[PDB]
């Protein structure tokens, strides 16, 4: 049907929006600089560099997913738009 | 698999070392072959290096972060300035539909009156 | 997950692991079934090559050079800017998170 | 009609703008001298407003599609008038051919 496809588009949009927002909030979660205790400084420094790297990668992936969604919406509207089709026909 | 063998080296080597880590922990659950015994100790700090170095986590790895964010941004800003345009002109003259996942059009004079099957 | 789980299951609400004295009982110069089923197909003859392989503590030298340059970057201006910059960045970090989280209501 | 396409591509622009400005903020919050804290608030506001207006536009577009979708192939078309016009063009071409032939026979008679 058509309700399933549109609700899938809604699900994808809300999922990606909450994903990018959550990722930025966790980036600022690890952004507090504090005092260490039993954490072996260099280890968590390296793996937090690793985490922010993979999270920036997640941000880029989110942007690319939004681009794909925009392209799909562009395809969908032109093909099934009754009003747009009529104008071309009458001209 | 000639490509991605170097990553394969780094990961199988890290795998063998973390296998040795699960090995030392496998002997850590042990009271036979080895006994546990707790007594504490001390380690005086040289600096406030957690914070200091965390600030470098921002400098270094947030520079890598901001670099990759700006690198994605420059790639995209370049990219935006062709398929979906051509579909317009085609849909403006001919007659199209989408069924399944492909795009199909018609040629026959069939909506215009013919019944030639 | 694996990082954050292990990191919080270590540095909060724990008896302290950095106490333990590590003192095995004997040397097992022979192939024990204890090893092969305790460890799932590994652990060759426990010997003077794998006593230190087990109980090695010195890391690779690259991080040692990193620690040398940690001493170097501590040799720059300090004792007036370490705590000062912790204060400033902590405060404005907190302000940022407050502002961004505050407006989703 | 075309406005829909224009707004969609403008939304593309704002997507990459949000990525750029976020990268800018995180440039600022690593440098020791993060003096422009009013302008740090500026870049945070840019992040905020950008994300909301993007999500706003896409949600509105989905609702519009939810009111215009019917799942049928739309079997109108414009073929007949195009056949008629092609017929008329080749009729004119016939005329042009016969005229040239008459022209040459008159041309050859006038010349002795």
């Amino acid at each position: 049907s058509k309700e399933t496809l549109l609700q899938s588009y809604n699900k994808r949009l809300k999922d990606d929006i909450k994903s990018i927002m959550d990722n930025f909030t966790e980036i600022i979660k690890t952004a507090k600089i504090e005092d260490e205790t039993q954490v072996s400084r260099a280890t968590q420094g390296e793996q937090d560099n690793y985490e922010m790297h993979v999270r920036a990668a997640n941000i880029v992936r989110a942007g690319e997913s939004l681009m794909k969604l925009v392209s799909d919406l562009k395809q969908f509207l032109i093909l099934n738009d009754f009003p747009s089709v009529n104008e071309a026909i009458d001209q | 698999l000639w490509p991605w063998d170097s990553v394969r080296n780094n990961l199988r080597s890290a795998l063998t070392e973390m296998c040795v880590l699960y090995d030392v922990l496998s002997i850590v659950r042990d009271k036979k072959f080895m006994t546990l015994d707790p007594v504490s100790q001390d380690a005086l700090p040289p600096k406030q290096n957690p914070q200091t170095l965390q600030l470098i986590s921002k400098k270094k790895s947030l520079a890598g972060a901001a670099q990759i964010l700006l690198k994605g941004a420059e790639r995209l800003t370049k990219s935006v300035t062709d398929f979906n345009s051509e579909l317009l002109r085609l849909r403006q003259h001919w007659k199209l539909r989408k069924v399944g996942d492909k795009i199909l059009g018609d040629l026959s004079y069939r909506s215009a009156g013919s019944l030639f099957p | 997950q694996l990082n954050t789980l292990n990191k919080v299951l270590k540095h909060e609400k724990t008896p302290l692991f950095r106490n333990q004295v590590i003192i095995p009982l004997v040397l097992s110069p022979d192939r024990d079934e204890d090893l092969m089923r305790q460890t799932e197909g590994r652990v060759p003859v426990f010997s003077h090559e794998v006593v230190p392989d087990h109980l090695r503590t010195k890391p690779d030298p690259e991080v040692e050079e990193q620690e040398k340059q940690l001493t170097t970057d501590a040799a720059r201006i300090g004792a007036d800017a370490a705590q000062k910059q912790i204060q400033s960045l902590n405060k404005m970090c907190s302000n940022l998170l407050e502002k961004i989280s505050k407006e989703e209501r | 009609l075309a406005n829909e396409r224009l707004r969609a591509l403008e939304d593309i622009e704002r997507e990459i703008g949000a990525i750029l400005q976020n990268a800018g903020t995180v440039i600022l919050e690593l440098s020791k001298e993060k003096t422009n804290e009013r302008l740090l608030d500026r870049q945070a506001a840019a992040f905020t407003a950008s994300v909301q207006h993007v999500e706003a536009e896409l949600s509105a577009q989905i609702r519009y599609l939810t009111q215009v979708a019917t799942g049928q192939p739309h079997e109108g078309s414009s073929y007949s008038s195009r056949k008629d016009c092609q017929m008329a063009l080749k009729r004119v071409d016939y005329a042009r051919l016969k005229l040239s032939d008459v022209a040459r026979t008159c041309e050859q008679m006038l010349e002795n």
